[PDB]
């Protein structure tokens, strides 16, 4: 409702609700998709592409790209988060104390291994640390961390603590 | 390695279709990414790359120099001036740490807006 | 179905994300269906659909109407007049012939600047 | 070289050089392209995303639309034609000519059966009827034809005749 000792409080609220429940990727890691995302990177690396050269580098055949963990859980043309999600919340809290701008700060990604096509990744979402109010370039905000975890099946195999700024323009 | 070895540079041009292109394979629809007067709508000066394909470049960057059997395992980003169609960034590499097989390299993507963005990446050989 | 029955009408909005979304889900990088500067370069107004979109438009605008049971088994297209971002092109059927099992529809799709594109679809039922 | 009578010469040998060599779709039919394509055309058909229901309509299970079929064999991102290609000389012909500009006409595809998921695509290209010099309101011009088929193995699955008129702007 009113005010930083409210907005502490909020905060704590969302996070008591716990992660959101596993969403499913839309498909498994596949490798017309890998194809479509090397092709536009422009990233020539053979183990992405060709089963015996994902084996000199020491895979068992063809891995994605690392970077492609956060692609296969993307919601796509026109999706929605499930309400579970605690972005939706703490964006909507901020909004409403007047923060009503917004931007990415930091993205930090970890890879606990490579994904083979076939794998199918589920994505949780968590609150992480939410730190403010703080003065910067933009104005005064809150800088909001959110604790990513990518599974396949019940193994842990990568996660992404990421950092958006909620500011008043 | 040594820590203070230099990575290649690498040139990027990113016109619409580089930008378009990206975003899409990245499957990010947002249309400051693909839609000029949106972008503009929103207070940006033009469609930009999108934050995926950072991290994509700066993956293809890191494993260009250290080659395919480098194992990633992690990239970590600092964001910094966007990356407007038309212009160019450029990566400049330097390898900060080598430590029980583990290596860190901070990248750095300059365009003439400035420091685009800012990377710490960490692999196996 | 009869002669002469008329499908039921289907308005689409032609904004950028539509324009460029379909065209790169038919793997057509082609820059006039995403690239404002590059279209304007070569003449045209502004972006516009690409043909494999008016293939799959027309395709969709007949089973929607026939239903997941009917069998598509040609498609005809006779270009017209571009479709360009921020145009709503209107599809009209018109049901022309049945014979043997084989149902022929004509499609029009219609936006401002006038017919875009007009269709002779044949299919089963 | 010079003139109508050649211009129909040089199509003749276009042609005796006969179709294009089958070339291989970058990927089979498969079910990612699929949803990026039905997502982004917004064909909600059951039928090209759920097995159980491409079977009431009397499918084995989930079939490609058949509009997609141009769709598997394009270039890509950058691509260039290989020489075989007939469509490359004929432009090549025209444009020395003088019949600078170009637009598509028509575009007629037939499919003799649904592709499933899994079955991967050839194309082959053929030159047609080729027709001028006419006038437009484009201008003076000749229409030209290109043949294509599609392949799985050697089954004749779908073809497109479509037509292009290259004009003297
Ligand atoms: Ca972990
Ligand atoms: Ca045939």
């Amino acid at each position: 409702m009113t005010g930083v000792s409210d907005i502490q409080e909020a905060v704590a609220q969302i996070k008591a609700a716990g992660p959101s429940k596993p969403r499913l990727a839309r498909d498994p890691v596949n490798q017309p998709m890998i194809n479509n995302w090397v092709e536009a990177i422009g990233d020539r690396n053979p183990i992405y592409v060709d089963d015996a050269a994902a084996r000199a580098a020491g895979h068992p055949g063809i891995v994605a790209p690392p970077a492609m963990i956060q692609v296969w859980t993307m919601m796509g043309l026109g999706g929605v988060r499930p309400k579970d999600d605690p972005l939706g919340p703490i964006i909507k809290l901020f909004d409403d104390a007047g923060y009503i701008g917004v931007v990415a700060t930091n993205c930090e990604q970890t890879y606990h291994r490579y994904l083979l096509p076939g794998e199918q990744v589920s994505i949780s979402a968590e609150l992480g640390d939410v730190v403010g109010p703080k003065q910067t370039a933009l104005g005064e905000g809150w800088f909001i961390n959110q604790h990513i975890v990518w599974q396949v099946g019940d193994e842990d195999v990568a996660e992404m603590n990421w950092r958006i700024l909620k500011f008043k323009p | 390695t040594v820590v203070g070895a230099v990575l290649p540079e690498l040139k990027l041009y990113g016109d619409p279709t580089f930008i378009v292109s990206t975003a899409l394979a990245t499957r990010d629809f947002q249309d400051v990414h693909h839609d000029r007067d949106k972008a503009v709508a929103q207070g940006s000066k033009d469609i930009f790359v999108n934050i995926l394909t950072d991290t994509g470049l700066v993956q293809r960057y890191v494993t260009d120099w250290a080659g395919p059997s480098a194992l990633i395992k992690s990239i970590g980003l600092r964001l910094g001036v966007p990356w407007y169609a038309y212009d160019t960034v450029t990566f400049s590499g330097e390898v900060t740490a080598v430590n029980d097989g583990l290596i860190t390299v901070k990248v750095v993507g300059r365009n003439t807006l400035g420091d685009h963005v800012t990377a710490t990446v960490e692999l196996s050989m």
